[PDB]
């Protein structure tokens, strides 16, 4: 899901 | 974090609470004095830190309790109420670790474990370590599941896992400190390049992925806000709320563009009110001109009706010029700030077929990370599991990921080629009834007390059924089944001679040509220590291409490359490798997601064991016979490989708790 | 609580995207052909008022007469006297426009103008039929 992406990890939608 | 409180977060646990686990193991301190939990908590941190501070050698409830300091180690109960806790759900002694208490010389209970995978191989080193007798039976003839490692020569590439997303409280950095693991950083730097193999620019790279996100935090608005998740009955998936953010923004573009030319058009006709007072005013000084002229004509000396008749009109015509000219200063304004509305237009449009180009591709990198199309995933659900994301880098395994199945399958009892094909579970028993893949006349029965099933979500899902269970899965189950989802993604491998790349960058996109071919070999890695480039099939389109032939694949492949490289460049590579996984029997699919309809909490449903039917008619109802462990059953992990492994640890702890006794709840 | 800024997802634009599945190719259809509708009537305006320009040409300088330059007396010549009571007939008591025809009288000479000599030339007689137009 959202946590694989390795490269241009998208933001929209975490807790940051 | 550092200290006890670094083990409590490398573990996946508060250090300053208790979880809702500890609380069934141990009810009598949660519910007991604040002083009380403080005291525990320390003891688990303690412990904890102990073990992953050195994991390669079993950690003694002995050793402990040496380590341990006063006050904590004066209530020796305690500590092994909590060094059993640990040990028995493998939040320590997990792995690949020399045993100081060798193991027991006659074991109880027999298990069969489903599936050599990644979960299974999990649970068969721990119930082995309980003290139990494990079996698995695989379907392949090669030890690790999902987790592929292709070798040849001194090629290496892994059509399975890759990446492992961060060691920030993972507990796969345990393996590498026990396993030998080439773990490498991956440099995140990732160029992209459009389908003419001109790389983009600065400029747009950037504008587009920022609005990428934009676009992902207003569908996360619609979903929790606007409580936006239902539409002529379905569910909302995660696609649908984009295009109607995107279908809002073309709209906002095209109402910025109307209020803007319907101010012109304001101003215009007070422009062309303006005129017809102007022209209008101008006929009667024209006119009033003429009738100062001819009584001009009438000569001193005259009367004086006639010299007011002078004096008038010329009052009069100083009086229309005089408008005329509060007339032309007003023209002097419209004139102008009809200048400004047409040097300062909106936005042209939303997006040029050249953004939603390089959009598409920012869509890939989610279908890719969910493996599977964005119509199908849930709008609400999808990113559930982001808060349990790991830190730090995401590595790769240069000498092959499956290193560590095989490190970790070392003295289990293993059957290869035996596949499955019915599950029978009983009041008194399980047999598991099994072929063997080369000759499948060829039967086999095992029988067992606990079955552990590590099949992959896709082999479930499949109908006709791979394997029969007698009797049936419940509609609970079959259904939690039927709503979950399992996708899809594939790797080509392009083995060259000599690396043609930017050697120091790891990773570089391409941009596809229309939508429906944007995962279409979208990215590229270079992560091997031999010179091997490895790409990505993402979306709809990893689906459709196992149904084109390697030369096709790579040669579709091999054009990219050149584009970006140029023809000279770029020779026949020697050898290559083609994965179609939804096509392999022993996956139907590569991982799991959250699918539209479908919820984290249908990945609890999966890890709920089953207890069969009395077989005498009333009798006691029974023991829970039949386990579930992958990838597919751990919702705070799903889709990867830690979690996996985690499952297979969980179903260690519910099995041997359920056949040896809960011995630390007292 | 609030979207990032610049996206636009009112509660009323959800509903009016999603009624049925064309329901977006149809509201964004009604704009471009109302954006062409307006894009059109400013160039069939724009060439109007093109037109009204042409007609304005030059202005109005051939239309002129300088400035009737006099500094402004106290005595009331029987002239001035005259003129004034032809204004009070044509100008009501615009006493701005009646001090130019007079041109060396002042608004203020206006004013008392018609104070003192109201009942020597029946002012009022005049006022009353200036107001009868
Ligand atoms: C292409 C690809 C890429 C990535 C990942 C996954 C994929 C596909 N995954 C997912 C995990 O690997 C997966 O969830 C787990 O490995 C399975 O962990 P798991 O939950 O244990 O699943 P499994 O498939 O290993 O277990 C099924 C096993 O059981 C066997 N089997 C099945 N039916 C049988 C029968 N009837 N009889 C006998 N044996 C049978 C089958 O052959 C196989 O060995 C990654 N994970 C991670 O951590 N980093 C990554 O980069 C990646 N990755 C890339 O990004």
């Amino acid at each position: 899901a959202r946590t694989m992406q390795t490269a241009r990890k998208s933001t929209g939608g975490k807790a940051p | 974090p550092s200290g006890v409180e670094g083990a409590a977060f490398q573990s996946r646990l508060p250090h300053d609470r208790m979880t809702s686990q500890e609380a069934a193991c141990f009810p009598d301190i949660i519910s007991g004095p604040q002083q009380t939990q403080k005291v525990f908590l320390f003891i688990r941190n303690r412990t904890l830190q102990l073990w992953l501070d050195n994991p390669k050698i079993q950690l003694t409830f002995e050793a402990t309790l040496q380590q341990l300091e006063a006050p904590y180690n004066s209530d020796t109960v305690l500590v092994h109420r909590v060094h059993s806790y640990l040990e028995r759900h493998g939040l320590i002694n997990f792995g690949i670790y020399k045993r100081i208490k060798p193991l027991p010389t006659k074991k109880t209970g027999k298990v069969i474990i489903i599936g050599s995978g990644v979960s299974g191989l999990a649970a068969a080193r721990q119930l082995q370590s309980f003290g139990m007798d494990v079996t698995l039976l695989e379907a392949r003839d090669r030890v690790g599941g999902r987790v592929a490692t292709f070798r040849k020569g001194n090629y290496v590439a892994d059509l399975g896992a890759m990446v492992v997303t961060g060691l920030g409280g993972n507990p796969m950095a345990v393996v590498s400190k026990q396993v030998n693991m080439e773990l490498a950083k991956i440099k995140q730097k990732c160029p992209l390049y459009e389908a003419n193999g001109q790389a983009v620019p600065k400029e747009k790279d950037e504008m587009v992925e920022q609005e990428f996100n934009r676009l992902l935090e207003a569908t996360s608005y619609l979903s929790h806000q606007l409580d936006f998740n239902v539409l002529n009955n379905k569910p909302v998936s995660l696609g649908q709320a984009l295009e109607v953010v995107i279908q809002l923004q073309e709209k906002h573009v095209k109402d910025e563009q109307i209020e803007h030319w319907k101010k012109i058009v304001k101003t215009q006709e007070e422009l062309k009110e303006l005129l017809n007072k102007m022209v209008n005013l101008k006929e009667k000084i024209k006119e009033l001109h003429q009738q100062y002229k001819e009584a001009s004509e009438v000569k001193p000396p005259r009367d004086i009706t006639a010299e007011f008749l002078v004096k008038s009109k010329h009052r009069d015509l100083t009086a229309l010029c005089k408008e005329y000219d509060e007339l032309a200063e007003t023209q002097g304004k419209l004139e102008e700030k009809l200048q400004e509305l047409e040097a300062n237009p909106p936005s042209d449009v939303y997006l040029s077929s050249r953004d939603r180009q390089i959009l598409d591709w920012h869509f890939a990198n989610l279908e890719f990370a969910n493996a599977t199309p964005l119509s199908t995933l849930s709008l609400k659900h999808w990113d559930q599991d982001d808060d349990f994301e790991f830190t730090g880098s995401h590595l790769t395994v240069r000498n092959g990921y499956s290193c560590v199945p095989v490190a970790l399958a070392e003295g289990l009892d293993i059957k290869l080629n035996t596949a499955v094909r019915q599950v029978r579970y009983t009041a008194s028993g399980c047999e598991v009834i099994a072929v063997n893949t080369r000759s499948t006349s060829q039967t086999f029965i095992y029988k067992c007390d606990a079955v552990l099933c590590t099949l992959p979500l896709g082999v479930l899902k499949q109908q006709p059924p791979a394997v029969q269970f007698v009797p049936p899965l419940p509609e609970w189950k079959t259904s939690a089944v039927q709503r979950m989802g399992f996708g899809n993604l594939n790797k080509v491998v392009l083995c060259f001679d000599r690396v043609f790349w930017d050697p120091s960058v790891n990773l570089f996109g391409h941009v596809g040509s229309t939508t429906a071919s944007r995962g279409e070999l979208f990215l590229f890695w270079n992560l091997y220590k031999a010179p091997i480039l490895l790409a990505l099939v993402a979306g709809e389109a990893a689906g459709i291409m196992e149904n084109i032939s390697d030369d096709v694949i790579v040669g579709r492949c091999l054009a990219i490359l050149k584009g970006i490289f140029g023809s000279s460049a770029v020779p026949q590579p020697k050898e290559t490798v083609v994965s179609r996984w939804r096509a392999d029997p022993w996956a139907r699919g590569s991982y799991s997601y959250v699918a539209a309809g479908s919820s984290g909490n249908d990945y609890d449903l999966m890890a709920q064991p089953i207890t069969p039917g009395p077989s005498i008619p009333g009798a006691p109802q029974p023991i829970p016979r039949l386990f579930f462990a992958g990838e597919h059953t751990i919702r705070n992990y799903p889709a990867t490989v830690h979690g996996a492994l985690l499952s297979g640890l969980r179903e260690a702890g519910r099995i041997a708790d359920q056949f040896l006794g809960a011995m630390y709840t007292l | 609580r609030k979207p990032p800024k610049g996206m636009f997802l009112s509660q009323e634009d959800v509903e009016a995207v999603s009624a049925n599945a064309t329901a977006a190719t149809t509201v964004l259809r009604q704009l471009d052909m109302e954006l062409v509708s307006v894009k059109r009537q400013i160039q069939n305006i724009k060439q109007t008022n093109s037109a009204l320009k042409e007609k304005l040409d030059g202005g109005i300088e051939p239309y002129r007469l300088p400035e009737v330059i006099q500094k402004c007396n106290a005595r009331w010549t029987t002239e001035e006297q005259l003129l004034a009571v032809q204004a009070i007939r044509k100008y009501g008591r615009d006493f701005q426009a009646i001090s130019d025809v007079i041109g060396n009288k002042s608004v203020v000479q206006v004013k008392n103008f018609f104070v003192n000599y109201r009942r020597r030339f029946n002012i009022d007689e005049v006022l009353q039929e200036w107001e009868a137009e």
